[PDB]
RNA sequence: GGGAACUUUAAGGAUACUGCCAGUGACAAACUGGAGGAAGGCGGGGACGACGUCAAGUCAUCAUGGCCCUUACGGCCAGGGCUACACACGUGCUACAAUGGUCGGUACAAAGGGUUGCUACACAGCGAUGUGAUGCUAAUCUCAAAAAGCCGAUCGUAGUCCGGAUUGGAGUCUGCAACUCGACUCCAUGAAGUCGGAAUCGCUAGUAAUCGCGGAUCAGAAUGCCGCGGUGAAUACGUUCCCG
């Protein structure tokens, strides 16, 4: 806005793992206020991924999130009637938000029977290093690298 | 509304008041089980033979002050146009503006 | 549809005209405005003219028509195409 | 199996599978299976010849494909020939039960016809 | 662009008028094409059932792809004159706006 | 022995607290029976795990109005107030947690000319 | 064993409270014991009235009327108390029902 | 039987004033960071529309100047129409499914309506309903089943156990009377639709999204309008370019 500084709201930690990050991820998954189904989906995916390799689900999630987080982005600047995409750094909150959104969207566009299965597949793919969220991270790096020249 | 409209409404009400008793008796005879089938049929025929205006279904509510056939608001008996004026003059007891 | 327990509906004047016609033997059409009456089984073989809004259209009542209302055979709108 | 001259799906519960015959819905399928004694969740591939014969005998009691189609067509053509208001609506291919034809009558008149 | 023209009770409207208005308006504003998606013209007679020098009001409102809708009014003694005045004013307004936005 | 009242979104909870083994009843029912949703149970249980003295108390709870989330919030508020009444030294930690505060958020009414409190009809400019 | 039930209905809570206070004072002067006044849920009735003569659906006035009810019991009443209650005058706007 | 504690009900009161502390600014207004408190700097909503603008809307609520008809441009009536259908627009509802459909069990509301009415309960019916009957002029009896939700089973990506338009038979009810032209129930049928051009709309928090419940009009006839509660988000670096 043109004034004020709106403060951020507090997301309570999830029941099972007591993680605010996992609670925020559930909020990203949630639709129409169906948070119970959101938790069911997320926990089913986490159990599925834990089945493949025996590791802490919270540690796996945060490692994959760090893998998928962005580094650099451009914000369009309209001067002289031209786009002038100018690379810039982004705050950690934006980093986490874009990472989570990319993960969820990639899972949604995957092709398994259930949201839990395809979310687990996306987490595994991001851990490996080949996924749609990884591709969006690569593309944003590529474009901010092409336009590095400007400040 | 027109005075002809108002007079038609009044005559309809008068006819309904006139024939209410016979209409009710015929309907009771129709709905009576112990009564004979021929009696029930005759009651049905008489009810169908009653004058049309005796039927309350043919009455339309009207403002009373103006006779308008829309926005009647049973409780007050006035159509919205006159109800607003009477209320906001202070002549309708208990009615105030709403804010909640 | 009208409830069966009430039974079929027919106007008194139309009913009386039909009984007069059947009791006698005359093929003169019965002119009427009761599009809401039902074609009773005793109506068969009679010509009944039914008002359709501005003129009376004839109907020769046959066994098929029993159960329909009179007005179902006298359309009230004139459409020929756009 | 083939019931009433049509091959119903095999890898399916009997109740759902029987509803592939014209003139039988889930209610009629439940009635048929109750009369025979077959459990609804039972799949069609698990039925033997005797059960197929029982189901065919039950289904023969109801009009399914040809009897139902010709009956419906006969009623519609009776209306069209007699010429009642419903018959004229059938003839002109317009809503028969009193819907608006000024707009939204695309399930009877079909794709819109340009002038 | 889709054309939606409306009149009032005084003016009197017909499908012939619809066809003529659509044709003329498209012919005049054919250059912009994709820039513009919707036209709506409206016709009135103000002091209906009387006369005067203008006595008729034409309006045309157009939606340009992108920028916000823009409107124009004109008063004239005849329907044709009102339409021509409104067309000229629309042309001037659109030219000015497009030159401004470049 | 010590009583507390909790309120949240049209829901009201009456909480009675007395030192005991750890029993917890809601409307002649257990927590698992009453709340089939895990978030509600976690919310109900936060205040007494916060003091690390969960099983040294016994609770008798009644609730009316609202839905599952509102009832859970009301029950937690009642437990917090019962603890504050029982001991004065609990209030600073409970407030630091934020349980002492009473949430005042409520549904906003529908408004004339609008589909909902804030949502309004479509104004197309296609 | 005789108990008298008193029910007050009004459109003005100030008037109904005045009436109930007067009733309880009258009972106290006679010397009987009375329970109340007991507030009872208020009825609210809300109406939407168009303010423009012809066409403006969103421009309306929202009015409300409220019905306030109060309950009183008087127990162990004496012959002088009952006669005092009957003798007491009634003010407008407050409909009072007395049940034996 | 009892109690007047608690919830609630509905009148009257208290509280919150930058009141106090640490900073900034002319030592002014005023602005930041804190303690306490349920609540802290207009706490959140609702009514309240300045002088004025568009010969803006309404002679069809009503009143009214001036013109017009007077065995008709007035009055009564029966049928028909306002529901037409080569098409074009605006506002909506339902869907295109697995964050789901079906079946069995099982919890939690708030606001309104009821004597020409709401009706417990038994029977009859697959059902809409019918008969008998009971308590209510209502914080007392009733509409009334809350639904999303949770637990168990099946469905396993198919125009499908998704969708429910259209049509063919059989009925209930309101009413003098359901043909044109009513609402609803049962059996059969099973359409387009597999996520929608350019373009464009709403919304900053108990908000959006989604789920059900009530009312005015009203014999009967809401996907509309006015209200009520349940679950419950995303994002604001900033005003550079977009408009007023
Ligand atoms: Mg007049
Ligand atoms: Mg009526
Ligand atoms: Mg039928
Ligand atoms: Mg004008
Ligand atoms: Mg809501
Ligand atoms: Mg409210
Ligand atoms: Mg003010
Ligand atoms: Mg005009
Ligand atoms: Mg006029
Ligand atoms: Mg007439
Ligand atoms: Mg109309
Ligand atoms: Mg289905
Ligand atoms: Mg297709
Ligand atoms: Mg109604």
């Amino acid at each position: 806005p043109r004034r004020r500084v709106v403060a951020a709201r507090e997301i309570l930690p999830d029941p099972k793992f007591s993680s605010q990050t996992i609670a925020k991820f559930m909020n990203h998954v949630m639709q129409d206020g169906k948070k119970s189904i959101a938790e069911s989906i997320v926990y089913g995916a986490l159990e599925r991924v834990q089945e493949k390799n025996k590791v802490d689900p919270v540690e796996f999630f945060e490692t994959t999130l760090e893998k998928v987080r962005p580094m650099v982005e451009v914000k369009a600047r309209r001067v002289g009637g031209a786009t002038y995409q100018v690379p810039m750094e982004v705050r950690p909150s934006r980093r986490t938000a874009l990472a989570m959104r990319w993960l969820v969207d990639a899972a949604a566009k995957r092709s398994e029977k259930t949201m839990a299965l395809r979310l687990a597949g996306e987490l595994l793919d991001a851990a490996e290093g080949k996924g749609a969220a990884i591709k969006k991270r690569e593309d944003v790096h590529r474009m901010a690298e092409a336009n590095k020249a400007f400040s | 509304a027109k005075k002809g409209m108002i007079n038609r409404e009044l005559k309809r009400e008068k006819t309904v008041a006139k024939y209410a008793a016979k209409r009710a008796e015929l309907k009771a005879t129709i709905a009576n089980v112990n009564a004979s089938d021929e009696e029930r049929f005759e009651a049905m025929l008489k009810l169908q033979a009653l004058p049309r205006n005796a039927s309350p279904v043919r009455l339309r509510n009207r403002c009373g002050l103006t006779g308008r056939p829309h926005g009647y608001f049973r409780k007050f008996g006035l159509s919205r146009n006159k109800l607003r004026d009477t209320v906001m003059q202070g002549d309708v007891p208990g009615v105030v503006k709403a804010s909640w | 549809p009208r409830s069966l327990k009430k039974g079929p509906f027919v106007d008194a004047h139309l009913f009386a005209k039909v009984e007069a016609a059947v009791a006698s033997n005359s093929r003169k059409p019965i002119k009427t405005w009761s599009r809401r009456s039902m074609i009773l089984p005793d109506f068969v073989g009679l010509t009944i003219s039914v008002h359709n809004g501005r003129n009376h259209v004839p109907v020769i009542v046959t066994e098929h028509m029993v159960g329909h209302k009179l007005g179902e055979f006298a359309p009230t709108r004139t459409y020929r195409g756009h | 199996a083939r019931i009433a001259g049509v091959n119903i799906p095999d890898n399916k519960h009997a109740v759902i599978s029987l509803t592939y015959i014209f003139g039988i819905g889930r209610h009629t399928a439940k009635n048929i299976l109750a009369a025979v004694g077959i459990t609804e969740t039972t799949k069609i591939r698990e039925l033997d010849d005797a059960q197929l014969d029982a189901i065919r005998a039950e289904v023969a009691k109801v009009p399914t494909e040809g009897d139902l189609r010709r009956e419906i067509s006969m009623n519609i053509k009776r209306l069209m020939d007699l010429g009642c208001y419903r018959g004229l609506r059938h003839r002109r291919s317009l809503p028969v039960r009193g819907q608006r034809t000024k707009t939204n009558a695309r399930t009877r008149k079909g794709p819109r016809k340009p002038i | 662009m889709n054309i939606e023209i409306r009149t009032d009770k005084n003016i009197h409207n017909s499908e012939r008028l619809i066809t003529y208005v659509r044709a003329e308006l498209t012919q005049e504003f054919q250059r912009h094409s994709e820039r513009i998606t919707h036209f709506s013209v409206h016709f009135s007679d103000e002091n209906g059932d009387k006369g005067g020098d203008k006595d008729i009001h034409c309006m045309i409102e157009a939606r340009p792809s992108g920028l916000k809708p823009v409107a124009v009014h004109h008063k004239a003694g005849n329907i044709d004159a009102s339409i021509h005045g409104a067309i000229e004013k629309l042309k001037r307004s659109l030219e000015h706006t497009f030159e401004k936005k470049e | 022995t010590n009583y507390g009242t909790g309120r949240r979104k049209t829901a009201t909870a009456r909480v009675f607290l007395s030192a005991g083994t750890g029993k917890l009843v809601i409307n002649n029912r257990t927590l698992e029976q009453y709340f089939g949703r895990e978030t509600a149970r976690m919310v109900v249980r936060q205040p007494l795990e916060l003091l690390e003295a969960t099983e040294k108390y016994d609770l008798y709870i009644t609730v009316k109005g609202g839905g599952i989330g509102g009832q859970a919030g009301a029950i937690r508020h009642g437990i917090t107030r019962a603890l504050i009444a029982a001991d004065e030294t609990l209030k600073p930690v409970l407030r630091q947690a934020g349980f002492v505060t009473r949430d005042a958020r409520e549904v906003e009414r529908k408004k004339l000319g609008l589909r909902k409190a804030r949502k309004r009809p479509q104004f197309s400019k296609r | 064993n005789q108990r008298i039930r008193i029910r007050l209905k009004s459109f003005d809570h100030r008037l109904i409270d005045q009436s109930a206070q007067e009733i309880v004072e009258t009972a106290k002067r006679t010397g009987a014991q009375v329970c109340g006044p007991i507030p009872m849920p208020t009825r609210i009735e809300r109406f939407n009235v168009l303010t423009s003569p012809h066409v403006n659906k969103d421009a309306r006035d929202q009015y409300e009327i409220r019905t306030y009810k109060r309950l009183i019991d008087i127990v162990q009443p004496t012959d002088k108390t009952v006669d005092a209650l009957m003798k007491l005058d009634l003010a407008a706007g407050v409909d009072v029902q007395i049940a034996l």
